[PDB]
RNA sequence: GGCACCACCAGGCGUGGAGCCUGCGGCUUAAUUUGACUCAACACGGGGAAACUUACCAGGUCCAGACAUAGCAAGGAUUGACAGACUGAGAGCUCUUUCUUGAUUCUAUGGGUGGUGGUGCAUGGCCGUUCUUAGUUGGUUAAUUCCGUUAACGAACGAGACCUCAGCCUGCUAACUAGCUAUGCGGAGCCAUCCCUCCGCAGCUAGCUUCUUAGAGGGACUAUCGCCGUUUAGGCGACGGAAGUUUGAGGCAAUAACAGGUCUGUGAUGCCCUUAGAUGUUCUGGGCCGCACGCGCGCUACACUGAUGUAUUCAACGAGUAUAUAGCCUUGGCCGACAGGCCCGGGUAAUCUUGGGAAAUUUCAUCGUGAUGGGGAUAGAUCAUUGCAAUUGUUGGUCUUCAACGAGGAAUGCCUAGUAAGCGCGAGUCAUCAGCUCGCGUUGACUACGUCCCUGCC
């Protein structure tokens, strides 16, 4: 019954890793961008954060009900021991998972892929970011594969603040030639109220105040 | 007041754990319990080191991936009511607190 | 009986028992810390679990 | 050659070939031992081979 | 497969219970978690209600799990012999 | 024209010569599975394979062939099995035998499924490399770094900034899982006591935080001085300072590429092959270790600046259990020459292992220039441990055996300070096996502060 703080530090991120996993298998097409782990002292509040919130909830909240008793069972909580919400992703267009799944789905049905990123570039930019990036790569139109770049605004590669100012994601489109990859890179802008993006400024950002 | 407790409180972050740590001795001090704390414990550095290439071609180049467990022990004397009552204010994600009721 | 001549080698020990929680493959497996994920799965879910690269 | 695969015999109306309910009055006559195993029932007849008594639904047998 | 009708009743009366099912895919556990069958039969009978639309399936770090949908809440509560 | 110890210079330590370890080729083989071949293959696939792994070989099983269609079928579709035979086998595998079982199956067609099967020259991701270079007139810089010249100015990515670790703080915050100091008591010494010295124990009312820890901050900016420099940008020297070599070391790291590697990491994958006498799966056994030979990374040496046997005493990084009689790390006691065993326990851990009782080093003695008490390859006997299993020696011991090697040709590698080199420890692999890697500390230099001579790049 005891646990060392190592094995119990280990266990929870390698919970977090498979819920997300097997979250982003299921709620693929209800635009799952990330799940939230909070273990409160009676349960551990699991929180969904997607686009399509009427489909992971399902009707009358069946299939939220499926996924928490699947969650209870298969991880061994105590029964009542787990309650998975579902909230809302605040801004989809500075969410690089949401935007890789929606050029995944605007390529999966058909749609041309130089067509359907730069639409992806154009609603991010109008969402807000400071600038985004995406990447195709595959047997795109011929046999040998190429990779075709889509950037626009202003992005940052190197140093620390690349993990705070890059949201990225790399998602497969299984399509009937091969496996079509998608790098969306969106660099967002600093909030100084941290919601939609970091709130620390950037280093070599300097303000000086006038006189 | 009678019994003696000790909240051992474990996070990967600092900044939280330190802010939790801040708000249960505020709490203790507000309500006139002494406090020994918070004590901070030897940081616990998890580290693993693989190869980056999926097999085994290019230069053997190694990354070296750490988890930094941040232990922190406060020590109060009181009764288990207040204690609860104390740890029972949003405790913030990844901080682990676990109270324990000595002699 | 072919029940137990089916699995009948003893799985106790050895690289042939333990596989990667998130593959099953058996090589290059990390039991460190109860991980038990291999070193391509690790590399990939780090971040995930929580291990980061600071040098 | 291609190992062949036990192929389960087939007597007709094994049951038929069971009891011996005749020369008219009411005698079911078994012919075969009823094993004496408790879970298998009376109807669980033991086989009787050249020279052992063997229940097919457990094993308990018994030679001459 | 062949599975005994004791034991195709009790997965089919669990999954009727919660509407959903787990395995690991190990194909010699003898005995699911939950259910008194070995993870063979409960992998394989949930293959086949899957292949006739009876559930949803998911596969995810060597894991199965199992969604009843509603065709299989119908031809469980006709099978099961009750509601 | 520049730059760079993956170039040289001045050197240090080497490798290349020897024995052995290990990887690659070749040969042999039933198979000795295979990918990778200049840097950028060759202790690489975290690839230290007894079984599994395993992809190979000799065999034996099993269906884990959903689903749809058509048949066979309660006068039974089908299933399991005692004994004997068969079998490597206590696989009813098959056969004899005759019970048992009950629409789950079985037979045929489609359709699936699995595959460490092919294709990395179909692909994704990832990774390696070009290149961590600095890139996308002139001076200076680590730098497309600045200055300066100017039909360019102003920017952006990259570089730096940033992040982590280390270095400083007698300031701050705080410690019964860290200590110090004092007090009290006890032990020993001296001789008693006292004092003094060295110890042990106690006190959440003995204080405190120097030492330990870990948070917050501070701290260096080339700041000050001289000189040089267009008197700029910068460089050299000097004081002070913990630090003056953007303080040291990392992490991250542009554009564009390469038919670079990986389909044997992936329930990532297109296509092709196979799919029940299977390239699926499992079990047994063998192989991956095979040995005229070639090559690469290494370990051990060639000794007295040493070996051996005493005495002696300084680290750091990290790791650790399901408690079941007990699993992991093991303390203490006992038995045992060792190997190991037995018995009480502690620890899910700054609490117990562990103040981590590391070695080199130090000290004394022996040896005495002799392949010698250097070296320890090979080999015999034997005893223990891990394991289901140790043979083709897992490993660890005991006694014995006592090879080459006396510093290594032509070549060629790495390295500018707590660095090289030496020394040991920890972790990963792991039931057992570390001559390997990834870390750690201990001891601690020589030489240079340049150049384009070679090699490469721009
Ligand atoms: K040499
Ligand atoms: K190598
Ligand atoms: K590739
Ligand atoms: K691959
Ligand atoms: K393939
Ligand atoms: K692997
Ligand atoms: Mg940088
Ligand atoms: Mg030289
Ligand atoms: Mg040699
Ligand atoms: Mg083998
Ligand atoms: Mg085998
Ligand atoms: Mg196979
Ligand atoms: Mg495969
Ligand atoms: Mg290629
Ligand atoms: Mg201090
Ligand atoms: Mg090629
Ligand atoms: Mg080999
Ligand atoms: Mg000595
Ligand atoms: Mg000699
Ligand atoms: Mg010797
Ligand atoms: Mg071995
Ligand atoms: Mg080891
Ligand atoms: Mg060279
Ligand atoms: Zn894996
Ligand atoms: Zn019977």
């Amino acid at each position: 019954t005891q646990i060392s703080k190592k094995k119990k530090f280990v266990s929870d991120g390698v919970f977090y890793a498979e819920l997300n996993e097997m979250l982003t298998r299921e709620l693929a097409e209800d635009g799952y961008s990330g799940v939230e782990v909070r273990v409160t002292p009676m349960r551990t509040e699991i929180i969904i954060r997607a686009t399509r919130t009427q489909n992971v909830l399902g009707e009358k909240g069946r299939r939220i009900r499926e996924l928490t008793s699947v969650v209870q069972k298969r991880f061994n909580f105590p029964e009542n021991g787990v309650e998975l919400y579902a909230e809302k992703v605040v801004n989809r267009g500075l969410c690089a998972i949401a935007q890789a799944e929606s050029l995944r789905y605007k390529l999966l049905g058909g749609l041309a892929v130089r067509r359907a990123c730069y639409g992806v570039l154009r609603f991010v930019m109008e969402s807000g970011a400071k600038g985004c990036e995406v990447i195709v790569s595959g047997k795109l139109r011929a046999q040998r594969a190429k990779s075709m770049k889509f950037k626009d605004g202003y992005m940052i590669s190197s140093g620390q603040p690349v993990n705070e100012y890059i949201d990225a994601a790399v998602r497969h489109v299984l399509l009937r030639q091969g496996v079509l990859g998608i790098k969306v890179k969106i660099m967002l802008d600093w909030d100084p109220k941290g919601k939609l993006g970091p709130t620390t400024p950037l280093p070599d950002l300097v303000t000086i105040h006038p006189p | 007041v009678q019994h003696r407790i000790r909240i051992t409180l474990s996070s990967k972050s600092v900044k939280n754990l330190e802010k939790v740590c801040s708000d249960l001795v505020k709490g203790a001090k507000e309500k006139q319990l002494k406090v020994k704390g918070p004590v901070r414990m030897p940081t616990k550095v998890l580290n693993i080191t693989t190869r980056k290439s999926p097999c085994g071609e290019g230069t053997n180049t190694w990354d070296r991936f750490e988890m930094r467990v941040h232990k922190r022990v406060i020590d109060l004397v009181s009764s288990p009511d207040v204690v609860k009552q104390i740890t029972s204010i949003t405790i913030e994600p990844g901080v682990e607190v676990e109270v324990t009721i000595s002699d | 009986g072919h029940s137990n001549v089916w699995n009948s080698h003893p799985k106790n020990y050895g690289a042939g028992s333990r596989v990667c929680r998130v593959c099953g493959n058996s090589h290059g497996l990390i039991r460190k810390y109860g991980l038990m994920c291999c070193r391509q799965c690790f590399r990939s879910d780090a971040k995930d679990i929580g291990f980061i690269k600071y040098r | 050659p291609k190992k062949q695969k036990h192929k389960h015999k087939k007597v007709k109306l094994a049951v038929l070939q069971f009891y011996k309910v005749d020369d008219a009055t009411g005698k079911v006559t078994r012919l075969r031992k009823e094993c004496p195993n408790a879970d298998c029932g009376a109807g669980t007849f033991m086989a009787n081979h050249f020279d052992r008594h063997y229940c097919g639904k457990c094993g308990l047998t018994y030679v001459y | 497969m062949i599975i005994s009708k004791k034991n195709r009743n009790e997965i089919c009366k669990y999954l009727f219970q919660e509407g959903v099912l787990y395995a690991k895919k190990d194909y010699n556990l003898a005995k699911h978690p939950q259910i008194d069958v070995p993870n063979l039969q409960v992998i394989k009978l949930m293959q086949s209600f899957k292949s006739k639309e009876y559930v949803r399936e998911t596969f995810s770090w060597q894991h199965y799990y199992w969604y009843l949908t509603n065709d299989g809440i119908e031809f469980l509560r006709n099978f099961l012999n009750l509601p």
